[PDB]
């Protein structure tokens, strides 16, 4: 378990980060925010402040019951400026609620999971093995592993592209 | 369009 926080200088301005920087969900308005070259200008994305070069690292994620959220990890080099496809070629290995269904966001086609209703999810990042893995805390059922030859710093990633849903880091 | 912003 890692105590991760959200990097408000990466966040889309349409996002609303919780006081403690653990929560995120879409607002209905852009905000005046000092556009860095590191901020996600168009896609509804925010990384964690802390990224990883080496080792195993766990975070847990409380997810909504309604569509809008994807999350997982992204390589540091993930493009920030412009509309960017949400795919492994673009440096993004994620889980997704969309049409009331859980998907590993693979390409060319997305992979549907036949997992049960999800509430909280453990994210296992193994850089020394070259994999990011997703488990339901509810019994540590394995949801999906992406096998990836990471060749750089890898950051926790969160996207919320509809109102009515959210993601919360635990702990 | 909403999902295009993921």
């Amino acid at each position: 378990m890692v105590e991760l926080t959200l990097d408000p200088d990466t966040a889309n301005p349409r996002l609303i980060l919780s006081l403690d920087l653990k929560g995120v969900r879409l607002g209905e308005r852009a905000q005046d925010l000092p556009n860095h070259p590191c901020r996600f200008d168009t896609n509804t994305r925010v990384l964690a402040s802390c990224g990883f070069s080496s080792g195993r690292h766990h975070w847990e994620v409380e997810v909504g019951s309604k569509d809008g959220w994807a999350f997982g990890v992204a390589r540091e080099s993930v493009r920030r400026k412009g509309l960017t496809p949400f795919t492994p070629e673009e440096g993004v290995w994620a889980l997704q609620l969309n049409g009331g269904q859980y998907w590993a966001v693979t390409s060319p086609e997305r992979s549907p999971l036949s997992c049960g209703h999800l509430s909280r999810v453990r994210v296992a990042l193994d850089l020394e093995v070259g994999a990011v893995s997703f488990y339901a805390v509810e019994d540590m059922r394995h949801l999906y592993t992406f096998r990836v030859n990471f060749q750089e710093r890898v950051f926790p990633l969160f996207s919320v592209c509809s109102t009515g849903t959210y993601l919360r880091i635990w702990p | 369009e909403a999902l295009e912003f993921q």
